[PDB]
């Protein structure tokens, strides 16, 4: 991979406090990673273990275990509406009360429950590595609706979460193409293709703006398309399986390669290229005070100048390494190592 | 690339552990064999299949299926994930075995041999070693190239099978 980078740092980013999940992913690829909910964060490892977090200081509030196979905990954590929900590669798909850890409910889902749950218009979508879209209630997780996308003969390991917008779910499939369903009823609305080197996979989380869907194929391209009818309004030759943000009139993403890059909202053309983390496996961004952050296989969080591709800083957080999300809300910045441990992290 | 996991979705009746035990592919190296490897291969895929399928055919699962499998790749290209999806249903007895076709006059003998324990569950190999008896008491009155074919008629209300066989002697040689 690319050496470390010599950075004078324009400030000294810090760990506000640190937090062991059980062993966490380990290497074990997946999505699973922390969220954050009215000052508490939910945090979670593959074996089974959830936990509560206050989250100025780290301490624990509740601790269960969804072991007792091991749960195979995968895809999330994801909160809303008192409901902590968090998918597992048994095909389970858990609703913890955020209050004390209780299972409110468990629902058995078509396959693997890999992608990052979605909550929205009292339902919770589920993408599952068999190529099944499910929408499951809020209030009871029974399966409403099923959603079949073709699967190719390889893939990616990893399911696209869907956006939603004005009552459909955008969602990546893994042969390339993006499709929007209807919510109510798993309506099938549009399908639109934006595709080993046949490899095609939509993993990423499609981003809706102004009536646009933004979204980015593993191998290329990253396309904008007319949320209503999914015509292609125009497309980049980049690829990737991280999540990119749409913010300001800027697209920010982290390609296949790890090179890090700002593009225009109108038509996607390179503003800067930051390439000097290449193949040091990059998490996906995160927007924190200003700064693009990523953290890398070796540990490290790196902190990048949105204007310009700079560094501006980066700290050596944690010896096992990153590979799951960031996460930047309600002031905070968090992170989980693949040992589990889960790091909020000061400017 | 090694194997990361080799997952199965929808055994209830076995652990996942005890069903890729029996498997070609590994997602670990047991410290008893020191040739194994953690590769994927297409065809070791394709005979692992056929050992989960007849896994559970031997047991009396004449329902089971497997409904898909995935392959995958991890971004980073040195991991490898497999999934077997299967529908299990329930384990199934031998009602009866009718035996049709050219039997070449050996119908008694051949019906010996079709004989039934009481209370029997379907046993997929068993069905085999039974063509097999048939083919080898065939090939003792010179016919070289007999022909077996079983079909399983399934009654998901009584949960029992019954064996349609059709036997084809084919040419006797000298
Ligand atoms: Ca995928």
């Amino acid at each position: 991979m690319s050496p470390l980078p010599t950075v004078e740092n324009q400030f000294t980013p810090t760990t506000a406090w640190s937090t062991s999940v059980g062993s966490g992913i380990g290497n074990f690829y997946s999505n699973l990673h922390p969220a954050l909910a009215d000052n508490v964060v939910y945090a979670a490892d593959r074996a089974g273990l959830v936990k509560a977090l206050n989250a100025d200081d780290g301490k624990e509030i509740w601790s269960v275990s969804l072991a007792e196979e091991p749960a195979l905990l995968s895809g999330g954590v994801t909160v809303s509406g008192g409901h902590v929900y968090i998918g597992s590669e048994k095909a389970q798909v858990y609703a913890l009360n955020t209050s004390d850890g209780t299972v409110a409910w468990q629902t058995k889902v078509a396959g693997e429950a890999l992608s990052r749950p979605v909550v929205s218009d009292g339902l919770v979508l589920i993408h599952t590595s068999n190529g099944q879209l499910q929408a499951l209630n809020e209030a009871d997780g029974a399966v409403k609706w099923t959603v079949n996308l073709d699967m190719p003969s390889l893939s990616l390991r990893g399911e696209s979460a869907p956006t939603t917008a004005f009552g459909a779910a955008v969602v990546g499939g893994d042969n390339g193409r993006v499709s929007a369903v209807l919510m109510e009823q798993g309506q099938m609305i549009w399908q639109q293709r934006i595709s080993i080197d046949r490899l095609s996979d939509v993993d990423t989380t499609p981003v809706v703006v102004n009536g646009v869907v933004f979204a980015l194929a593993y191998n290329g391209n990253l396309t904008a398309l007319d949320l209503r009818s999914g015509q292609i309004m125009w497309k980049r030759e980049l690829g990737s399986v991280n999540d990119f943000i749409v913010d300001g009139n800027r697209i920010y993403l982290v390609d296949q390669n790890d090179r890090v890059m700002a593009l225009t909202i109108d038509g996607g053309v390179t503003l800067w290229t930051q390439s000097d983390l290449l193949h040091r496996l990059l998490t996906s961004p995160v927007l924190y005070n200003g700064n693009l952050v990523v953290g890398d296989s070796e540990g490290y969080l790196h902190w990048i100048n949105v204007e310009d591709g700079r560094f501006v800083a980066q700290q050596k957080v944690d010896s096992s390494g990153f590979q799951t999300e960031p996460v930047a809300a309600d002031g905070k910045l968090l992170i989980q190592a693949k040992d589990g441990t889960v790091y909020s992290i000061t400017r | 690339a090694e194997i990361q996991q080799i997952n199965i979705v929808g055994n209830h009746a076995f652990t996942t552990d005890e069903l890729i035990s029996h498997f070609q592919l590994r997602d670990e190296v047991p410290w008893w064999n020191v040739v194994g490897d953690r590769k994927y291969q297409k065809q070791k895929l394709a005979g692992d299949l056929e050992t989960l399928r007849s896994y559970y055919l031997d047991r009396g699962y004449a329902r089971f299926n497997i409904d898909s499998t995935q392959v995958s790749l991890t971004p980073d290209k040195k991991g490898i994930y497999v999934t077997v999806n299967i529908t299990e249903g329930d384990q199934y007895k031998l009602s009866g075995v009718e035996v049709s076709g050219n039997l070449a006059g050996h119908s008694a003998e051949i019906e010996q041999l079709t004989k039934i324990e009481p209370g029997e569950l379907y046993n997929g190999t068993k069905v085999t070693k039974m063509e097999d008896d048939i083919k080898k008491l065939l090939g003792r009155y010179g016919y070289a190239y007999p022909r077996v074919q079983s079909m399983p008629e399934i009654n998901d209300a009584d949960k029992t099978v019954k064996l349609r066989v059709n036997v084809d002697a084919g040419n006797r040689f000298y």
